[PDB]
């Protein structure tokens, strides 16, 4: 569960990754004098890096989805395990207003 | 249809793809100083700085349009991706099963503890002389 | 009355069956799968008649105290009533446990054991089983025996009464809503 989501808040980072790549190549081919032009190529690789890999698992995502989709509304549920446990717990606290009243009558009768 | 939904997802994920790639190569290719012959510095200048403004406008709008297709994704995936709705409902039910046994448990204890004492009160309540 | 047997039939290789039973776990109703293990054998009466009579003994192995269950199958029904299922005739007897010994008197002989083994679910009046054919060989033991084949079987039926028609369009639309994972149809008995 943790996983495929995992999947997709990475590949928010990596949308904005490719975006700030765009924008420091061509804040590098904007400069006057742009000596490293071995860093030009290596941001250009890794824009393109980022977009392809973007696209891979974006796709791969689709795929999978369309593998295991169904159309139909998933008629499981855990409502009578809740249903269980609440009443198990109104079981707890009635007694426990009941154990109160039975030691305030007995500090009523220790009292005197 | 589910399937119509996925293929309009595949189809909105190949054109932002697209998109961003057109955009930013065209950019590129504008970048390219060229000799110019009737085309009147001045307005090759404006024209060239519009296009690269607008084009930049378009790949901003095409990851925001990515972070759309995202989060359709992720809300298709919490919604039916069946076999993690089985692991999620099986772990729900272990654990509210686990916590009706605890209580249950507690509450046969008490009953003894408390069926010994008034067992007790009893002998003592009846057996008094008065 | 005479009840009438829906069937349509497939396979799932075994490596993708566990996303068929997440899939059934969805679909069918908000139960635990079952997991049966059930012994098979098939008795034969070989008649005047070209056609020997045929019956279905099962003894369910794993669950104690279960009754044994004979089933008789008709031959499926050619009338094109049902277009989608393979329709036939079902008698399906419980029995106490001497069955076999009572079917050797009656002129009855075995013609071949299986064990089956699988997952359970159903869905309203249909019922889904999954189950892998083990064959018994020495033929006494139940232990000794070896897989038929990688492929699990997938079985969607429903029993119900003679006639009894918009049965097989649900069968049709459930079977539909599992068409990526299994191909299930009717498959003709002959070859």
């Amino acid at each position: 569960l943790a996983n495929e989501r995992l999947r997709a808040l990475e590949d928010i980072e990596r949308e904005i990754g490719a975006i700030l790549q765009n924008a420091g190549t061509v804040i590098l081919e904007l400069s006057k004098e742009k000596t490293n032009e071995r860093l030009l190529d290596r941001q250009a690789a890794a824009f393109t890096a980022s977009v392809q890999h973007v696209e891979a698992e974006l796709s791969a995502q689709i795929r999978y989805l369309t593998q295991v989709a169904t159309g139909q509304p998933h008629e499981g549920s855990s409502y009578s395990s809740r249903k269980d446990c609440q009443m198990a717990l109104k079981r707890v606290d009635y007694a426990r207003l009941k154990l109160s009243d039975v030691a305030r009558t007995c500090e009523q009768m220790l009292e005197n | 249809s589910k399937e119509t939904l996925l293929q309009s997802y595949n189809k909105r994920l190949k054109d932002d793809i697209k998109s961003i790639m057109d955009n930013f190569t065209e950019i590129i290719k504008t970048a390219k100083i060229e000799d110019e012959t009737q085309v009147s510095r001045a307005t090759q200048g404006e024209q060239d700085n519009y296009e690269m403004h607008v084009r930049a406008a378009n790949i901003v709008r095409a990851g925001e349009s990515l972070m759309k297709l995202v989060s359709d994704l992720k809300q298709f995936l919490i919604l039916n991706d069946f076999p993690s709705v089985n692991e999620a409902i099986d772990q729900r039910n272990q654990q509210l099963r686990t916590l009706q046994e605890e209580c249950d448990r507690k509450l046969i204890t008490l009953r003894d503890e408390i069926s010994i004492d008034l067992y007790e009160l009893e002998e003592e309540y009846y057996s008094s002389s008065s | 009355i005479n009840m009438m047997e829906y069937l349509l039939q497939g396979s799932v290789l075994d490596h993708s069956l566990e996303s068929l039973i997440h899939r059934l776990r969805g679909l069918c109703d908000n139960m635990e799968p079952e997991t049966f293990l059930d012994h098979e054998m098939v008795f034969l009466l070989k008649g005047q008649q070209a056609s020997p009579f045929v019956l279905r003994a099962r003894r369910s192995m794993d669950r104690a105290g279960a009754p044994w269950h004979l089933r008789y199958l008709g031959q499926p029904e050619m009338g094109d009533k049902n277009r989608h299922a393979l329709v036939r005739n079902c008698v399906d007897i419980a029995t106490s446990e001497n069955l076999t010994d009572f079917l050797m008197e009656m002129g009855f002989r075995m013609d071949h054991e299986f064990v089956a083994k699988g997952h359970l679910f159903r869905k309203g009046i249909m019922k889904i089983m999954v189950y892998k054919i083990f064959r018994i060989l020495v033929p006494g033991n139940t232990d000794s025996t070896e897989a038929l084949s990688l492929s699990y079987l997938v079985e969607l039926s429903v029993v119900a009464p003679a006639g009894q028609d918009m049965v097989s369009d649900d069968m049709k639309n459930f079977a539909e809503q599992l068409k990526p994972l299994v191909h299930l149809e009717k498959i003709d008995p002959k070859r």
